[PDB]
């Protein structure tokens, strides 16, 4: 049985290890860049997350996953499937053949993308690419759609789920943990989880592992669920590398890293400059912000006559008497906030904060796509090319195949019933 | 540095040869009551299980770093010259000598002490981790 | 200086008016989507995440009591309750 | 609420105060009750008539809380209301709602796993903006002072 | 009935300790953006919401709800109804 | 950024009060006793920009 | 101890206006007063450890957040 | 670009406050006994500039 | 230079020759206690394999500059 061997729980328990240090990563750079968005297992409920003092972080993690969701979905058509290994006898002949199939390509892309808006994948999308951000990796999984109903794809945080990886860089097995209320499990999970022994209020919550492990006999991915160390029975199932719909997406590789770090860590130390910067300055300003009156005690001047006397009323003193406390600190507040606005400028081009074109977009635009595509590549690494490679594809491969099930396929020859998939950029055109 | 209260007694001893007796963070809370330690904040001079806090311990003339023997010396020169033959020629000199003594202790103090605003900074170190 | 330093960093955050919105006396598809792809810039995707808590359900449960009041012309359940979208898609014509 | 008809037909509002709401890690919603207190007089006649099969004189002014609980069936996947008045179930009033299209919304601006409520998103810069209050309060009051 | 066997006035009391960490954020946060939106429950009638000292706050409250009402629900039509009778059939045929 | 404030010993001025103190509190105390530590390199920082 | 000091040695200079007046002796004993009192005063900020961020009353309130 | 502090031996202040005490810290000194060593190049950086 | 100790006793001799003690880096931790070279952070006058400090000793009236 190979991986599955130790169980479920005992090898989720013994990549924890692993995990740990990218935990600590990403919620390092949460407390710089909003806080609430990866939050510590420990706290919940009353944690009361503190604003960080510099504000940069906050706003490009949004700017940048802003940016990129224009990108990596816009509002057009952005997938395209050619044919290939066989174009040779399609494309120099058969004008008519050329028509039919490019209509019927294109009848799957636009019921692909109904699909998509009609069960809220964008939003859920969404969330995925501000935690790629903030946090090393997400994994998306996309449940099997049965009948007619509106099924959102789940999204796992970094720490709900592990995966192991070689140098190679394939993904070996994969364990998720999932919290679900006994009133909320599915027919077949409450059955199972019943037998296990005891009674279970519908408050009760209980821990569902899926494993996905590479048998040694064979290249096929088999994965499933069990609840307290004991596997239910309709979980079990064999699936194909490319058409798992557990997918685990990875912003910036490393080699001989199962997972991915987060763009921020390698501004994270420089947030870190900023904010310990800022937090000086507010807190020097909060010094200023507070009146005490010096009376020089060899002076005329007593302070219960002026504190006595009405407005306009003549008291007897001088007033080189009074005086009052004053932060002198002229000359270290300009140096700070000179260096200061000089990290600002720097965060400023390393998030994409300024730029005057996209600030003003009034409609989607197919050029606009393209424009924003390319400042992503021109700044801000290759992530666009490389995240949207390990994200746009997989998710037209999964759905494709889970909805070719579901769907009416017409007569279509040789590969069309199987084409090409081109993502990104380069299926804007 | 740790004091060690008597088990039996439970009090502390503030002996005379304690100089200075201040706690180690910002606030001392350490007074002297009848010759023990007692502590002003809790109302009470039984301690158990000791205190850790910040004392200057007197020595001897010796046992003392040879650019504070001069300076001891000058200061002492100065007083004995004035309470017993007190000569303004000489009390002239003395006086100038001894702001010399303190300038090359001050010397001694930051040679000897190694201080530094970036790293060895309670406060700036935290700040330089990047 | 403090102060209005910090108020610049509020204003942002909360779309202070820059002239953004404030200028012009009509109400069009174009300044909707303008709105719209401004709320996903900030706020993260509230935009969004209102879209798939707020504006989806609400529309769901209408649908069903205006099918009471309006017998839809064709029968069959799926074109009497279509799938609904309430992302950029619905703003515009199409 | 129902259309009753073409009589006009607002939406409720219920303020974080008055409703309570318990979720799961999964997202959905086990059980989750509103608090409404209303006049005798303004009672609805099927609530008047409970509370009058209760037993005790109530004045018009006085307003009685009535309560509306949606709990999951734990048998069938299927949300169940009832309202209670002074702790008596509204004879009539049962009705299972129909699955995941029940009238109460419940809505969270901000949603974080393993909570049950939601945050506003002014938390997320409520410490910039406090800080902006204790600024401008002494800034204010030095010119009090002038 | 599991859920209900306490009641609703039972559940509502030990839910409702859950929800007062969040009531006390939104007084908190109302308390510097507009006192008036959320009000505590002991005050009431005689309450004199005192003006917060920024006006920041209560500017931006207003303008964010604003800007949310224009995109999510202006006059224009705001949700699309798809009529797909097959996955793909339906155009087909 | 680090504040650091340099109370001179032969001042009258007394930090306890100073801390003690409410705003728009009465101290007894010189403004001049009270002074606060400052990086001076200004010449420094201008060459090395 | 800087306040034994100090009280001796301002003992020290009252003893001699007043009783026996020797000039240079005063004048040796007022400059050592005034380095006494500098002294116990580094010994009171040194003891209290007063802190304008969070020590005081007014601001620690303020930088709460 | 380096950083030296040029503590005057003749006052008051001691290095030994300055760098234990926290942020914002009452320390008993003066200003002017804490100075920070500068590059008095300035004519010739213009002119070699 | 190293300051070795005697092997039974693991105590070094502060000589009155030596003028100052110094550690090489900074934060100078060997001081006087008693005649022997005692380290004030590790509160330990017994050492083992020696130390490497900055000494001055003194010299004859010749032998200087």
């Amino acid at each position: 049985t190979g991986l599955a061997e130790d169980g479920a729980k005992s090898v989720y328990e013994r990549l924890k290890n692993d995990r740990a240090p990218y935990e600590t990563r990403a919620q390092n750079c949460a407390q710089y860049t909003i806080p609430s968005l990866f939050p510590k297992d420990s706290d919940n409920a009353s944690t009361d997350y503190q604003t960080p003092w510099q504000a940069v972080g906050a706003r490009g993690l949004n700017n940048l996953a802003s940016k990129l969701m224009l990108a990596l979905f816009p509002m057009q058509t952005w997938m395209r499937l050619t044919i290939s290994e066989y174009e040779a006898k399609q494309l120099l002949s058969d004008p008519d053949g050329l028509a039919k199939v490019d209509e019927g390509l294109s009848m799957v892309e636009r019921i692909i993308m109904n699909y998509i808006e009609s069960n809220s994948y964008r939003v859920t999308l969404f969330e995925a690419l501000k935690q790629l951000v903030v946090a090393g990796n997400v994994l998306l999984y996309l449940p099997e759609p049965e009948g007619s109903n509106y099924n959102p794809m789940k999204l796992y945080r970094l720490s709900s789920y592990v995966v192991q990886r070689d140098a190679f860089g394939n993904v070996l097995q994969m364990v998720t943990r999932d919290q679900i209320a006994f009133g909320a499990l599915p027919e077949d999970i409450r059955k199972a989880v019943e037998g296990q022994g005891g009674e279970k209020k519908a408050d009760e919550t209980i821990d569902v592992y899926t494993h996905i492990y590479l048998d040694e006999d064979s290249g096929e991915y088999l994965r499933y669920e069990e609840v307290e160390g004991m596997e239910v029975q309709g979980s079990d199932g064999t699936y194909p590398k490319e058409a798992c719909p557990y997918i685990p997406i990875r912003m910036v590789r490393l080699d001989g890293e199962s997972y991915g770090r987060s763009y921020i860590e390698e501004y994270l130390g420089d947030l870190r400059s900023l904010e310990n910067l800022q937090e000086a300055i507010v807190k020097m300003s909060m010094i200023s912000s507070k009146v005490i009156g010096l009376v020089n005690p060899a002076g005329i001047t007593q302070p219960r006559r002026l504190t006595k006397a009405q407005t306009g009323d003549f008291v007897t003193g001088r007033p080189e008497d009074i005086s009052f406390l004053q932060l002198e600190k002229q000359a270290d507040f300009t140096v700070a906030k000179a260096v200061s606005d000089a990290i600002e400028a720097r965060l400023s081009f390393a998030f994409m904060l300024n730029s005057a074109v996209q600030r003003t977009g009034e409609r989607v635009t197919a050029e606009e796509i393209r424009y924003v595509a390319s400042e992503l590549e021109d700044t801000l690494g290759g992530v666009y090319s490389i995240l949207s490679q390990e994200l746009q594809l997989p998710l037209v491969r999964v759905l494709l195949k889970q909805l070719q099930a579901t769907q009416q396929i017409p007569e279509l020859p040789k590969e069309a019933v199987e084409p090409t998939i081109s993502t990104g950029l380069e299926a804007i055109g | 540095i740790t004091l060690l209260p008597d088990v039996y007694s439970n009090l502390i001893v503030y002996s005379d040869d304690y100089l200075s007796l201040m706690s180690t963070s910002g606030q001392s809370i350490y007074v002297n009551r009848g010759g023990y330690v007692y502590d002003r904040t809790s109302q009470s001079d039984r301690f158990d299980s000791g205190i850790t806090v910040n004392i200057i311990r007197l020595r001897d003339y010796d046992e003392m770093p040879e650019c504070f023997r001069y300076w001891i010396v000058t200061k002492a020169s100065r007083q004995f010259n004035n309470r017993f033959f007190g000569a303004p020629e000489v009390e002239g000199v003395l006086q100038e000598e001894e702001d010399e003594a303190r300038r090359l202790c001050m010397e001694y103090e930051m040679d000897y002490g190694g201080y530094n605003m970036l790293d060895g900074d309670a406060f700036t170190s935290g700040l330089l981790t990047r | 200086a403090v102060s209005d330093a910090i108020e610049a960093r509020l204003s942002f955050a909360f779309m202070l008016n820059s002239a953004v919105q404030r200028t012009g006396e009509r109400v069009t598809a174009e300044e909707i989507r303008y709105v719209a792809s401004e709320l996903e810039d900030t706020l993260g995707g509230v935009y969004s995440i209102l879209s798939q808590e707020l504006q989806l359900p609400l529309v769901r449960v209408l649908l069903k009591q205006l099918q009471a009041t309006q017998q839809i012309p064709e029968l069959p359940k799926e074109a009497v309750e279509p799938t609904i979208s309430t992302g950029l898609e619905a703003i515009g014509r199409g």
